[PDB]
């Protein structure tokens, strides 16, 4: 049914047809920084070994070429001392690019091209190195998962609340650490048509959350209930059941947002609700308790509801009859 | 020196290679290597935190495998006695092995049950390698070795075997009164002053704990006996077998001391039980214009069936040793006497001279605890009449008051008991410190196996003295205790 | 964990002088041992024998100055202690009393605070010399043979997993024991305290059985840990056993073919023998320090109490000596509860009381009149409203001369033990005429007369030498010493018959005109 | 009494029952990079040095296995140029993967294997070297205690104020540097009970505090007093005098949030105050004073307050009594 | 510091070459599209529209 968003957070949306492209190879680099830990590892050794046999190709083919290999003759000096094969260049050369240099194998004035090499090698090691280290840093000093510590109901439920009518959910952390600056968006997303005729496929609307302030900051440590006021303004007040099912065009997408704790980045989770998820006249059983001291939390039970009594009728339904009601 | 296989210029050639499996010292290193490579690499993932099929199957596993590489570092250490080098590769992959045993059920238990599974593939490979390893020694040590200590053959096969268990569960895992009679019969015919009765109804079982403990102290006694014979043999095959002697000595020994204190034990619990009962009989037949008027208050009587129980309870753990101590001494005299003191052992003057010095002690002692517990007693009933009803003592606010009356009672106790501290230090110091000026003056007396082994001897001696210290204490205590006793015992009675 | 908290609690209420004395002399000692007769076996392959002799004495006076250490330290550990738990549990307010059971509180005075001060120095030297004389061998049979490390680091292991087991099995065993034992000394009081109702009912053998069941559970108890202690002993004596082969076939077989000495050989199988012997000896000390430190961390604990306000917000100069004048007392909103959570038990009450020698509440029970009368001395929270005694307001007063410049006669008779001087006088500032007014006010100096002692007689238990009656009139007498010019009774006469009752009430106004009463 | 949050921030939560777990080893990674310093200091070196030993085993092993300890016939070359004990492949472990390398324990080309052990250990020291400088570096880049820098009164009150009832408490920083968009949640706690019948445990209403704007952007510089006024919308708008008490469910939470001045991470500390710690009546003692050019601001009796005679009745009731005096 | 920089992402957030302005619930409304290319997702996603104009003072 081509749900916007999926219960993790993974947006199935297809951008077709991008026209410009392929800005440089600093988003590759992303690409790799952004990767598969043992992937990650296989390209730095694979980068760190092409290297190596790069110069070493280089150094080997420069010894051959100075016609070293061959004569072995004493009176004259290599470009760099003894190496008697490839293999003795290839260990040259890691022994210059780690910056190891036994000493077995040492460079000598005698060529002017192979201190050309060594600078070169000697460059290409450092900023290869530099490469990876920044990849290996902005990789590890990642959390990346701090977004999949932070979950949300598998359904929703609408009740009554102070008499009106109100769309809960449930979320919670994991993680012992806390979450800065906690965020919270609703917004509902559905095929709206104008009143003057234009059409929007995916229209969506800020659905604003229930708060003290009216604000969007919550302070995420137990498990607590996002809650959305029903007023005559939202969106879902003209919202009834029996018309809540899968095959109705209606979805809810719930978005935190917050820094982390210890590394200044901001993590946001992404959910959604749509017109089946959403059962009705239920409220979440209440996990939280008083224990030795403390508040258990049992995040069994999590999402758990229970079915409450409650009119069968729109929010718009609901003010018309309590009008009628209190008219009198 | 410290070659893993090296001995002579002979085994400058034990490790040239016809081909390196045949090679023993080859396979037995890379024994060592999967052992070193799961120790290093568990190390940090574990001080990170520092700083199921099979369950209990795995734990027996690890039980058996600790055994026998327990087992194998003693053949190791033992088949090292032969050569002049200290060819140590037949006993340091075995106490690699174990080290990386117990490393791992550590890490174990410390990753699934408490963080997360599906990290174990470490412990996985750790059990293949050492699994193949093994197997690679068994196989080149079937043919080439000429096996002749069969045990290492059976060990051999024994740890391939058990390697092979583990490697199954982990890969499984992967894919997922009576006394009190006696006593009353006994004081009734002891009077047609308790003490009478108690050791005529109860001293066998006594005097039997103390017979064990004289055996027990006697074959102990007769280890430096082993001792100077090791020296003088190997001055110029005896010495194993007087070795694995002493160990059998040792043995037997500890298994007389554990029967002697556990009678003595319950010797005393069956003794607490009795006495128990007789003072709650005596209870039930007791007056009130006594508990009233003359002597006794509900508090201490109470206080004696806690702590006077109490310490006839350890004076009656403690006492076998009391009687068997003697013993110990004389036999240490005579055997002095009779091995490398055959003549002018003249420090032993000094232990003849301790004994009176230590009952002047106990005598003194006692003379410090009875006002210790006669103090004690009173701040007893201080605080307890002091706080039975304390929102008086809020009201008519008369907390200081009676808090530094409490504070002189105190102070007196306290005096008492720095007394007591001071004598219990000089008891303690004479006993600790006798030993060292014996041994001096029987070694400066003279003027190579005869002083070391009187050193070990006394040694011996001095730790029996080391318990008679508090033995004594807990002598006069329990000597103060049965005196409350008779007193308590001889009160009104209603008909 | 639990056993670093406790000891550090322990040696922290000692000082830190000590502490240092404690250490070094235990670690030179012992060390200096080991190093002579190391020495010693050195001497066996002169000025060595001067220098022998002086290292002797070394030994001697290091000893000496250990044992001096230990028993100082144990004394003012103890008095510290209970010196603080003494002035620190007094400190407390009635909540603490009234809510926590008073043997429980009694029990760390009685054993607890007795547990320390003549086991816990004893204990404390027997497990300091074990455990150190037990690493010192253990360092010196890994010197006489190298090889010995690899058998010794299993060795420790093995010991570290078997005892934790014994420990983790023996902390529950001991919580049995006391929840067995409890029950006994339970019994005796509740035996001593009510003998004649039990001799009444003549019920004495349903009793004594109930005794003889808890007596053979607390055996059984007692045979379970020493079943347990048995075991563990055995275990780890058999791994002494087995280290001391070790390392004797090893130094052997080391000397007889690549010699050291036989000296050292000698060293490494006595200290192997010395191992055997004090390992043991090591470890149950160690159980025994724990569980001494066990009962230490316990009082420490009682020693975390409540404060009492005992300062009060006003100036001891501003207060004149002669306060109290004729006593007129204005209460208003006089909102009291217990605790916190309690309710209100009594709530929005005023009254202004000039002076007039006597007033009178009275009510059905639970009318909550003696919270009323508790309301005098802040007992109660007094949440709401105020007290107003002819001047000022009562929360600013120090409440100790806030209770001792007015008098209050319970229902209750509290006494003391002791003479009737020290029931009447606490302190020793009042004519003995004053006493026998006070009593013969009261009607007790035609008892008096009677007693042989006079005003010298004592009082047993609390008040256990009289009649319930008779204890209410010493209670009446003491409060009378008094020179307060208003007092209250809570049911002074419920323990009076009625031809006393009137006399007592005709005699204290006479006598008490001026006084409110 | 299962306080909420301690006074110094920390959540008295019991998290029970967490069902999914177990995601990847750099939740241990951050465990480390969030250590104790000498704990980490310890880790890092029992790294190397196992890497070391784990090398030095390899190499010693090797040259074993090539015929190289025992021989010395001089016709043959080692796989690696002069180690004769396990001590010198251990030195010669150090001397390449620290790249020192002095030169008298040197590879020859005689041993594939032995090159192929050289490429391995070079690898794995410099995928090691650059863990531990991420670790290092992304634990000592951290303030972590610039949260404990910043203070609250131990108490909090309630006054008049413009004539309205208003909640206060102190709050202050004790550094000299400044604190980055500081914003405050004041937030109150029970256990409420729905007009319609459900239960929540720990209900969290977000009481707004008072401001000139209506935000919550504070400008702490000298410790000031953060207030709430007592509208009717206030949670406490029915609260009053002896009601609050140590047993009494009701607890304020107060977070603050701002980033560190230096380092852009986004810093937050946490109080609590429950109805034993509010103070009625006082009003905290004026420590700012004028100095010689300056402003001395005594932290000394930093919280301590001073009674200030006030009703003694709810805001309710004084809105009610301030009509019934303000209608005639 | 150089190659942790996207420095791009500025350049995969596009806008609409032009403005429109049309009916919405009967009301006058400005609008303009907005997109992003990559598939990352953007945090705290935030708009300031701003009219620039040489104003006179009343
Ligand atoms: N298909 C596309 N892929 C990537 N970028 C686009 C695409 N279409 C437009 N853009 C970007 O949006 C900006 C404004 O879009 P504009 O309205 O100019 O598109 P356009 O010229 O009408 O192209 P088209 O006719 O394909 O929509 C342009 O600068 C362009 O870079
Ligand atoms: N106890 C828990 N521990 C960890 N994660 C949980 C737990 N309960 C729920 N979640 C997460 O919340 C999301 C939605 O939970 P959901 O409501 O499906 O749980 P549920 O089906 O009610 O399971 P249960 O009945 O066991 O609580 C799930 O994807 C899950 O990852
Ligand atoms: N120590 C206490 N703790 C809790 N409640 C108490 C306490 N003392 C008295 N009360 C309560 O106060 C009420 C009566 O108080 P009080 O005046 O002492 O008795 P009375 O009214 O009979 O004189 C009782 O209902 C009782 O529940
Ligand atoms: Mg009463």
């Amino acid at each position: 049914r081509a749900r916007f968003v999926s219960k993790k957070g993974n947006c199935n949306v297809a951008h077709k047809n991008i026209r410009e492209q392929g800005r440089f190879l600093q988003d590759v680099f992303t690409t790799l920084v952004d990767l598969k830990w043992p992937h990650t590892l296989l390209i730095f050794t694979m980068s760190f070994l092409c290297s190596w046999l790069l110069f070493a190709m280089a150094w080997w083919l420069i010894a051959f070429a100075h016609g070293d290999l061959a004569p072995s003759e004493g009176t004259a000096e290599p470009c760099v001392t003894s190496i008697h094969s490839f293999s003795s260049a290839f260990l040259f050369s890691i022994e210059v690019q780690v910056t190891i240099g036994f000493g077995g194998r040492m460079v000598t004035e005698e060529c002017p091209l192979a201190i050309l090499i060594l600078i070169v090698q000697n460059i290409v090691g450092l900023m290869i190195n530099a490469i990876m280290l920044g990849c290996i840093f902005m990789k590890t000093a990642q959390a990346h998962r701090r977004a999949e510590t932070l979950i949300f109901s598998k359904h929703a439920v609408i009740a009554l609340r102070h008499g009106r009518l109100c769309f809960m959910l449930r979320v919670g952390d994991l993680r012992k650490s806390m979450i800065i600056s906690a965020t919270i968006h609703m917004q509902v997303v559905r095929k709206t048509t104008s009143p003057e005729g234009e059409v929007v496929p995916l229209h969506q609307v800020d659905i604003p959350m229930e708060n003290g302030v009216g604000g969007n900051s919550i302070f995420l440590v137990a498990p607590l209930i996002i809650y959305h006021v029903i007023d005559a303004n939202s969106p879902l007040y003209d919202l009834a059941p029996s018309d809540l099912h899968h095959h109705q065009d209606l979805e809810i997408i719930v978005i935190l947002e917050g820094v982390v704790e210890t590394t200044g980045i901001t993590t946001q989770a992404r959910t959604s609700y749509l017109a089946d998820e959403i059962l009705w006249g239920q409220r979440f059983v209440p996990i939280v308790a008083e224990e030795d001291g403390r508040y258990s939390v049992d995040y069994s039970k999590f999402g758990n509801t229970i079915k409450v009594p409650t009119p069968l009728c729109t929010a718009r339904q609901l003010d018309e009859d309590h009008s009628l009601l209190e008219a009198l | 020196p410290l070659a893993f296989c090296g001995s002579e210029n002979h085994s400058a050639a034990y490790r040239v290679d016809q081909g390196v499996l045949n090679n023993g010292c080859f396979v037995d290193a890379l024994n060592v290597v999967p052992h070193v490579f799961l120790l290093f690499i568990t190390f940090p993932i574990l001080f990170i935190g520092w700083g199921f099929p099979g369950h209990n199957l795995r734990w027996i596993l690890t039980f058996m495998l600790l055994f026998v590489l327990v087992c194998e570092i003693a053949e190791g250490i033992l088949s090292d006695g032969v050569t002049e080098s200290h060819h140590l590769h037949l006993y340091m992959p075995a106490g690699m092995a174990f080290m990386a045993a117990v490393t791992s059920v550590v890490y174990y238990h410390n990753i699934e049950t408490s963080n997360f599974p599906k990290l174990l593939i470490a412990l996985l490979v750790y059990w293949t390698l050492a699994f193949i390893t093994k197997t690679i020694k068994f196989v080149k040590f079937l043919d080439h070795a000429i096996g002749f200590s069969q045990l290492r053959f059976c060990l051999t096969g024994l740890l391939v075997i058990l390697y092979g268990m583990l490697l199954l569960v982990e890969v499984n895992v992967i894919r997922v009164n009576y006394q009190r009679l006696c006593e009353a019969f006994d004081a009734q015919v002891r009077k047609d002053a308790i003490w009478q009765a108690l050791s005529h109804a109860f001293g066998r079982r006594l005097v039997l704990s103390s017979t064990f403990r004289i055996l027990a102290d006697l074959l102990g006694f007769a280890g430096p006996l082993c001792i100077f014979g090791i020296v003088d043999h190997l001055g110029k095959a005896n010495a194993y077998v007087l070795a694995v002697l002493l160990f059998l000595a040792l043995l037997l020994q500890r298994t007389f001391l554990q029967a002697s204190y556990y009678v003595a034990i319950e010797t005393g619990i069956n003794l607490r039980g009795a006495i128990q009962t007789k003072i709650y009989n005596k209870i039930m037949h007791l007056s009130t214009s006594n508990l009233s008027m003359g002597e006794m208050t509900a508090g201490q009587i109470c206080n004696l069936v806690a702590i006077d129980t109490n310490q006839l309870m350890w004076f009656f753990f403690l006492c076998p040793n009391l009687w068997a101590m003697p013993v110990q001494i004389i036999v240490g005299v005579i055997l002095l006497y009779y091995i490398l003191g055959v003549s002018a052992l003249i420090g032993a003057a000094v232990i003849i001279l301790l004994a009176p010095v230590q009952y002047f002690v106990a005598t003194k002692l006692s003379q410090a605890q009875r006002s210790t517990l006669e103090y004690s007693n009173e701040r007893l009933k201080q605080t307890n009449e002091m706080l039975r009803g304390i929102k008086l003592l809020k009201l008519y606010a008369w907390e200081n008051i009676f808090r530094t009356r409490v504070e002189t009672t105190r102070r007196k106790e306290m005096t008492s008991l720095r007394a007591f501290a001071i004598y219990t230090s000089i008891s303690i110091f004479m006993n600790t410190a006798i030993p060292i000026a014996a041994v001096l003056i029987t070694f400066v007396g003279h003027v190579p196996s005869v002083a070391f082994a009187s050193l070990s001897l006394f040694h011996i001696l001095v730790t029996p003295l080391f318990l008679l210290s508090s033995v004594v204490r807990s002598t006069v205590k329990a000597l103060v205790s049965v005196q409350k006793l008779s007193e308590f015992l001889s009160s009104a009675e209603i008909r | 964990e639990i056993p670093w908290r406790a000891c550090a609690k322990y040696l922290s209420s000692a000082g830190i002088l000590l502490l240092s004395l404690l250490v070094f002399s235990q670690l030179l000692k012992h060390m200096v041992l080991v190093a002579i007769d190391y020495w010693l076996a050195k001497w066996t392959d002169t000025v060595y024998a001067m220098v022998f002799t002086v290292l002797c004495s070394l030994g001697i006076v290091l000893c000496l100055v250990t044992s001096v250490t230990v028993e100082w330290t144990g004394l003012k550990v103890a008095k510290r202690l209970h010196r603080s738990l003494l002035n620190r549990i007094i400190l407390a307010p009635m909540r603490f009393f009234e809510t926590t059971p008073l043997g429980s509180i009694l029990n760390r005075f009685s054993s607890d605070c007795n547990t320390i001060d003549q086991h816990i120095p004893s204990t404390l030297e027997c497990l300091s010399r074990s455990t150190l004389l037990c690493v010192s061998a253990l360092a010196v049979i890994s010197y006489v043979t190298p090889v010995f490390l690899v058998a010794l680091l299993p060795l420790a292991i093995v010991c570290y997993f078997i005892q934790k087991y014994f420990r983790v099995a023996s902390r529950d065993l001991q919580q049995l024991d006391d929840t067995t034992q409890l029950p006994l000394l339970s019994h005796f009081a509740e035996t001593v305290e009510g003998l004649t109702t039990i001799r009444a009912f003549r019920y004495e053998a349903r009793f004594q059985q109930k005794l003889l069941e808890y007596t053979d559970s607390n055996n059984i108890a007692s045979l379970f840990l020493t079943a347990a202690n048995r075991w563990l002993e055995v275990r780890m004596e058999y791994i002494g056993a087995c280290v001391v082969l070790i390392a004797a076939v090893t130094s052997i077989s080391n000397s007889l073919h690549r010699e050291l000495s036989a000296g050292l050989v000698g060293l490494g199988l006595t200290y192997a023998l010395m191992v055997s012997n004090y390992l043991n000896w090591m470890v149950r000390n160690l159980a025994d320090m724990e569980l001494q430190l066990g009962a230490v961390k316990r009082i420490h604990g009682l020693l975390k109490t409540e404060a009492e306000s005992y300062e009060g917000l006003l100036a001891p100069s501003l207060i004149p000596k002669n306060w109290p004048d004729q006593g007129k007392i204005q209460i208003q909103n006089l909102s009291v509860r217990y605790d916190s959570s309690l309710k209100p038990v009594l709530k929005h009450v005023n009254a202004l009381i000039a002076p007039g020698q006597k007033i009178g509440i009275c009510g059905r029970t639970g009318s909550g009149k003696s919270s009323f009368s508790l309301a005098f001395f802040r007992m109660v929270d007094t949440f709401e409203g105020h007290i107003i005694i002819d001047g000022i307001d009562i929360a600013k007063l120090p409440l100790h001369t806030l209770r001792s410049r007015l008098s209050i006669i319970l229902q209750d008779p509290v006494l003391f033990s002791g003479t009737i001087r020290f029931n009447l006088d606490p302190e020793r500032k009042c004519s003995d005429s004053t006493l026998w007014e006070a009593l013969e006010i009261a009607q007790l100096k035609l008892v008096v007369k009677a007693l042989p002692g006079g005003l010298d007689a004592i009082i047993t238990e609390g008040g256990e030498n009289f009649s319930q009656g008779q204890r209410q009139l010493f209670c009446l007498a003491r409060a009378f010493v008094r020179k307060t010019s208003i007092f209250i009774m809570d049911e002074a006469t419920a323990s009076i018959d009625m031809a006393t009752e009137n006399i007592l009430q005709k005699v204290v106004m006479t006598a008490f005109a001026d006084r409110t009463v």
